C-alpha cells in the first residue's frame, strides 16, 4: 500500500537553567527507527529499530551533525517567537516541527509536508503544493514573508520529493520484515456483571499493525457510538498496538449485541457475537 | 497558552496471567505541555525500573508517551499509574484492572 | 533521513 516517512521534533525552553530541551523521533509508518535526546549522554542519534540499527557509521554520524543543527535551530526559534509575542523570559515555552512524505503503492512520490507550532497551535505550514505558506497569525506574516524571500519552500520541495522519499524506500526495503508485514488483530469479547440487571461487554483487538483500525458495536445493527466507551489505539511496546470498545447492556439482550472490527490485515471485517 | 489534560491507560502488552512474565504499561496521551510526571505503583510503591517511549505528537500537536517495566502479574499484586500535570489540580491514580 | 538545510523562524 502508502507509506509515510515523519519526523517529530520538540524544544521546550528551561529559563534560568541552561538551554532548551530538544528530542527528535523518526517514523517509517507507526514504526519508530531514530531518536535524539539533548539531555542523554550519547549526544547522537540513535536506534530504536533492529532493522536500521546497522545503516552504518556514515549514515550515523550525518544524521547526529544534522540532528545537532535542527537542535540549534529551535533554540534560535525560541528566541525569535519569545520577541514577536513580546513574551516574558521565564515562562518556559515549546517549538513543535513535523516533516516527512508519503510515497503512493508504487512507492513513488504521493505528497510532503512541513508544520511548525508554536505552545501547541499552529503557526506556519507548507501548503500541499509545496510552493506556498500558510501563516495562522500576524508573527508567523513575518515568517512567511521571510521564507518567501529566501526561497525556503523550493530547497524544502527539493528534499521532499528527493532526499525524502528516496530514503524511505530504502528503510522499505532494509526493515521490509517489520515495514511491509501487516499483523491481523487478535479480538476477543468479555463479559462483567455490572449489577443484577447490567453487564458491561468489551470488544478486544490485541497485537496489530499498523495503528489504523475500527471497532464498532451495534445492537440489532443500529450504530451504538453514542453509547460505546471507545478507547484511543494504544501501543503494546513491543511494536504492535491495542483498542478496545464497550457498551453497557441490559443482562439478557447480549444476544442483540455484535461487534464488527475493520482492520488492513484481515480478509474479511470481523463480527463478533456473544454465543 | 494552551493546555490539554493528558488520557491515561494502565495496562498489560500481553494478556495477565499470574506467575508469567510481561510488561506493565502506562500509556499518556493528549497532553499539552509535554512537562508530565508518570509513575508506576506496585501496592502504593513507586517502581525504581522504569523507562518511557521518546517524547511524540499527534496530529492535534499533543503529547503521548509510553511509560513501561517488566514484571509478572500475581493474584494479590496491585499495580496503578499516578500521574501529574499542569492541567491536573491534583496527580491522578489509575489503578491496572487486569480483567476487562 | 533529516534535511541538511536550516531554514529559522
Amino acid at each position: 500500500g502508502s507509506h509515510s516517512m515523519r519526523y517529530f521534533f520538540t524544544s521546550v525552553s528551561r529559563p534560568g537553567r541552561g538551554e532548551p530541551r530538544f528530542i527528535a523521533v523518526g517514523y517509517v509508518d507507526d514504526t519508530q527507527f531514530v531518536r535524539f535526546d539533548s539531555d542523554a549522554a550519547s549526544q547522537r542519534m540513535e536506534p530504536r529499530a533492529p532493522w536500521i540499527e546497522q545503516e552504518g557509521p556514515e549514515y550515523w554520524d550525518g544524521e547526529t551533525r544534522k540532528v545537532k543543527a535542527h537542535s540549534q535551530t529551535h533554540r534560535v526559534d525560541l528566541g525569535t517567537l519569545r520577541g514577536y509575542y513580546n513574551q516574558s523570559e521565564a515562562g518556559s515555552h515549546t517549538v513543535q516541527r513535523m516533516y516527512g512524505c508519503d510515497v503512493g503503492s508504487d512507492w513513488r512520490f504521493l505528497r510532503g509536508y512541513h508544520q511548525y507550532a508554536y505552545d501547541g497551535k499552529d503557526y506556519i505550514a507548507l501548503k500541499e503544493d509545496l510552493r506556498s505558506w500558510t501563516a495562522a497569525d500576524m508573527a508567523a506574516q513575518t515568517t512567511k514573508h521571510k521564507w518567501e524571500a529566501a526561497h525556503v519552500a523550493e530547497q524544502l520541495r527539493a528534499y521532499l520529493e528527493g532526499t525524502c522519499v528516496e530514503w524511505l524506500r530504502r528503510y522499505l526495503e532494509n526493515g521490509k520484515e517489520t515495514l511491509q508485514r501487516t499483523d491481523a488483530p487478535k479480538t476477543h469479547m468479555t463479559h462483567h456483571a455490572v449489577s443484577d440487571h447490567e453487564a458491561t461487554l468489551r470488544c478486544w483487538a490485541l497485537s496489530f499493525y499498523p495503528a489504523e483500525i475500527t471497532l464498532t458495536w451495534q445492537r440489532d445493527g443500529e450504530d451504538q457510538t453514542q453509547d460505546t466507551e471507545l478507547v484511543e489505539t494504544r501501543p503494546a511496546g513491543d511494536g504492535t498496538f491495542q483498542k478496545w470498545a464497550a457498551v453497557v447492556v441490559p443482562s439478557g439482550q447480549e444476544q442483540r449485541y455484535t461487534c464488527h472490527v475493520q482492520h488492513e490485515g484481515l480478509p474479511k471485517p470481523l463480527t463478533l457475537r456473544w454465543e | 497558552m494552551i493546555q490539554r489534560t493528558p488520557k491515561i491507560q494502565v495496562y498489560s502488552r500481553h494478556p495477565a496471567e499470574n506467575g508469567k512474565s510481561n510488561f506493565l504499561n502506562c500509556y499518556v496521551s493528549g497532553f499539552h505541555p509535554s512537562d508530565i510526571e508518570v509513575d508506576l505503583l506496585k501496592n502504593g510503591e513507586r517502581i525504581e525500573k522504569v523507562e518511557h517511549s521518546d517524547l511524540s505528537f499527534s496530529k492535534d500537536w499533543s503529547f503521548y508517551l509510553l511509560y513501561y517495566t517488566e514484571f509478572t502479574p500475581t493474584e494479590k499484586d496491585e499495580y496503578a499509574c499516578r500521574v501529574n500535570h499542569v492541567t491536573l489540580s491534583q496527580p491522578k491514580i489509575v489503578k491496572w484492572d487486569r480483567d476487562m | 533521513k533529516l534535511t541538511p538545510l536550516c531554514v529559522t523562524l
